[PDB]
């Protein structure tokens, strides 16, 4: 797979009209689309079966690059869930003038900043995807 | 929050709501500002005024402390407490404070919104904290001033300086000068880019660019100013007489290339900070070039108050100091790009106050103190931190642009901290020997305000001539129309078309605009343009009011030339004082 | 009276002038920790290549 590509939204519908075709549900890849928790519940629940296929390297906070003063930043403008789907985030400012405090602390707390500061890391200790060091 | 007081340096929470600076007050010193005052607004941690629901009250002395909170009369608790109370506003180290009983000062900057001379007088003979703090406030209000002023919005792209621009009703016409440079940023598909710096000046407007640029739709151009952040570092240390030269660094090898400057640069050697009054030309842009090269052991930062001054300075410093070794940061208008960028440690180093880092230094000289205002000495100060400073120039300058002045003139020597001791206690140095202008000019200044300290150079040709017109006033929108001066401009120039190998000065280009529906020229603004000069000169004032063309305009405006000059003496001042010659028409 | 009610509100304008101080002490606190997280957003921002 790419490892670029994230969305698998196609693909995660190609998969359950290959193995659910007459499931009497409709399933909603990105859960954001769904009716009501149940429903989340219920596509969730196929995502978590069709995310097995996709690559590791695809899930996670989906990261692009804004500019703070002029000055790029890569921070998380989105989530890739292996349950929920595609999430992208609402307030996304692609440019803006300066960040105050509550854009700090999301920046901050954002895994994007650091794990794009780190040194890759390949920790063969566990089996657990290490993302940087 | 916390911060020391500007009365008295005391810490305190207190800061003056209704002041544009909102400086930290003393309990006492709050007191004082609000009872004198209609600043009725104070500010804390938490803002004085009345947090009751459906209350508007902003006030301070009718503001009672209640509960947790603050409230006026109407909605204060039972259990109440006068925030003004034993000549002493509620607030931070209520006990630990001393009070000033120079409290007028204070209200006299902050109450006054920058009207008059008198203001700027007595914020220039007060203490160091209180002349910061007129500064700041005179920089806020000169902001203010200046954001109500007219947008040109760029309907239509003409030509080269030329532009088919219109704006809205009402909006004032921004002035002559080029103390109001446009950097607006427009906005084209999603939201704002780079748009650049230019001066825009009158000649539809003319532009003072060396770049080009294609404008487009929706484009406008706004007044941008900065924000103004709090003055730490003081204009200058006090001076103290050392008994050797210290603080720089004495070599073996001296320099004989100035064999008139090596007393002065001892001289300097012995002070802390000093100035030379020379007028322009004598040596001004040059000196610390030289100092530069007589002691090349000091670190020599040079600072102009304007960004479009440094090619002046860079005219001959290349040829004077080395190129290589010399090099100019460049921050991420027009200027050299060939130096080498984040050079953090170097002997010399050029910049400008809006982007200079932290550094240090021992020999610090900044040229055009006259434009320079005592917010201007203070970043000077604080960006660049050295135990000299050296100022180039004098207080018989052309002035600060002080537009919110409304009435006479500031005297020369409330200019700046340095123009105060400059003229008051006496210049601590001058030049004698000022070889650059003839015995008519040399001799003129020396006989009206230059202490007769100048000796003539050459012999006067008396080749000027004075014509005697009267001409009308009439003012249409800020210049006036002389048909009988455009006569005496032909009568002029008929003897030779040799005459018009000449720089055009005038402060105000009325004289251009009328000219340009024949000839056209490109105009330039005569406020940077020292340190290059031509033989000839067109000198047109065309003006006789007190306000712009004061007494202290012309002296200096006539050192430009070198022997030729026009000296069309139209007003009544100086016509019967000296000797030319005049004739009336046959 | 002038011992209640006075005395009471001397101890509220102590309590007041405490919080004013931790409220003072807590902006001071949001102050470096911004300059901290914005300086280490930025030197790690320096790094990305
Ligand atoms: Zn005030
Ligand atoms: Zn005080
Ligand atoms: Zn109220």
């Amino acid at each position: 797979w790419d490892l670029l590509k994230y969305d698998f939204t196609e693909e995660r519908l190609k998969l359950f009209d290959r193995y659910f075709k007459y499931w009497d549900q409709t399933y909603h890849p990105n859960c954001v689309n769904c009716l009501d928790d149940r429903c989340i519940l219920h596509c969730a629940n196929f995502n978590v079966l069709f995310s097995t296929v996709f690559p590791p390297t695809s899930f996670g906070p989906l990261v692009r690059k804004i500019f703070v003063d002029g000055v790029p930043f890569v921070v998380s403008t989105g989530y890739h869930f292996r349950e929920l789907g595609v999430v992208h985030n609402q307030d996304v400012n692609l440019h803006s003038s300066r960040l105050s405090f509550k854009e700090l602390l999301v920046y901050a707390a954002d895994p994007a900043m650091h794990a794009a500061s780190g040194n890759l890391l390949l920790d063969k200790r566990t089996t657990c995807f290490s993302v940087a060091a | 929050a916390v911060g020391a007081c500007v009365l008295c340096n005391s810490q305190t929470s207190l800061r003056c709501g209704a002041c544009i600076r909102r400086p930290f007050l003393c309990c006492k010193c709050c007191y004082d500002h609000v009872i004198s005052t209609s600043h009725k607004l104070v500010l804390s941690v938490n803002p004085y005024v009345c947090n009751a629901p459906g209350c508007d009250v902003t006030d301070v002395t009718q503001l009672y402390l209640g509960g947790m909170s603050y409230y006026c009369k109407s909605h204060k608790p039972p259990i109440s407490f006068p925030l003004c109370a034993n000549g002493q506003v509620f607030g931070l180290y209520k006990n630990t404070c001393v009070g000033s009983d120079n409290v007028t000062d204070f209200n006299a900057i902050a109450t006054c919104d920058w009207t008059n001379a008198g203001d700027y007088i007595l914020a220039n003979t007060c203490t160091e904290r209180l002349k910061l703090f007129a500064a700041e406030t005179l920089k806020a209000t000169e902001e203010t001033f200046k954001l109500s002023y007219g947008i040109a919005t760029v309907r239509e792209v003409l030509s080269d300086r030329e532009l088919h621009l219109s704006w809205e009703v009402g909006k004032p016409r921004p002035p002559l000068n080029r103390n109001y440079v446009f950097t607006g940023y427009r906005v084209t598909k999603n939201s704002k880019v780079q748009i650049g710096e230019y001066t825009f000046e009158k000649g539809a407007v003319v532009y003072r660019g060396t770049t080009t640029y294609k404008l487009n739709v929706g484009d406008y151009f706004v007044l941008t100013s900065h924000t103004v952040m709090p003055l730490s570092a003081p204009t200058l240390v006090p001076q103290e007489h050392y008994v050797r030269i210290t603080g720089l660094y004495p070599t073996l090898n001296i320099s004989d290339e100035f064999s008139s400057n090596v007393a002065n640069y001892q001289k300097v050697g012995m002070q802390k900070y000093s100035t030379l009054q020379g007028p322009p030309g004598t040596g001004k842009s040059h000196f610390a070039i030289g100092l530069a090269l007589y002691y090349p052991s000091a670190r020599i930062v040079y600072t102009a108050c304007s960004h479009a001054a440094v090619d002046a300075l860079c005219e001959k410093a290349l040829k004077y100091l080395p190129i290589d070794k010399c090099s100019r940061i460049i921050p991420a208008v027009e200027c050299f790009d060939k130096f080498k960028v984040n050079s953090t440690l170097e002997q010399y180093v050029f910049c400008t106050v809006n982007a200079l880092p932290e550094t240090t230094a021992d020999i610090v000289v900044f040229d055009e103190i006259s434009m320079a205002t005592n917010y201007d000495l203070s970043v000077v100060n604080a960006r660049l931190r050295a135990k000299h400073y050296v100022y180039i120039g004098d207080p018989a300058q052309l002035p600060a642009p002080r537009t919110l002045l409304t009435k006479g003139t500031l005297e020369p020597e409330y200019f700046n901290s340095v123009c105060r001791l400059m003229k008051t206690i006496g210049p601590d140095m001058f030049l004698g020997t000022c070889r650059r202008c003839p015995a008519e000019i040399v001799d003129t200044v020396s006989a009206l305000v230059y202490d007769n300290k100048l000796k003539a150079h050459k012999d006067k040709s008396a080749q000027c001539f004075k014509m005697f017109y009267k001409g009308v006033i009439t003012h249409d929108v800020s210049s006036a129309i002389n048909r009988p001066q455009i006569g005496v401009v032909r009568e002029f120039l008929t003897r030779n078309p040799a005459w018009r190998k000449a720089v055009f000065i005038s402060p105000y280009n009325s004289q251009n605009a009328v000219a340009s529906k024949i000839l056209g020229l490109p105009t330039q603004t005569v406020d940077s343009s020292q340190g290059s000069e031509y033989d000839y000169v067109i000198f047109t004032q065309t003006t006789e009011t007190a306000h712009s063309c004061n007494v202290n305009r012309f002296n200096v405006a006539i050192t430009r030339a070198k022997v030729g000059i026009l000296c069309i003496m139209s007003d009544r001042d100086l016509y019967d004082k000296l000797q030319f010659t005049s004739l009336e028409i046959p | 009276r002038d011992a209640a009610m006075q005395r009471k509100l001397e101890k509220m304008a102590d309590q007041a002038m405490t919080q004013m101080y931790k409220q003072a002490r807590s902006e001071d606190k949001r102050a470096k920790v911004t300059s901290a997280m914005q300086t280490m957003l930025f030197t790690m921002l320096r790094k990305l290549d």
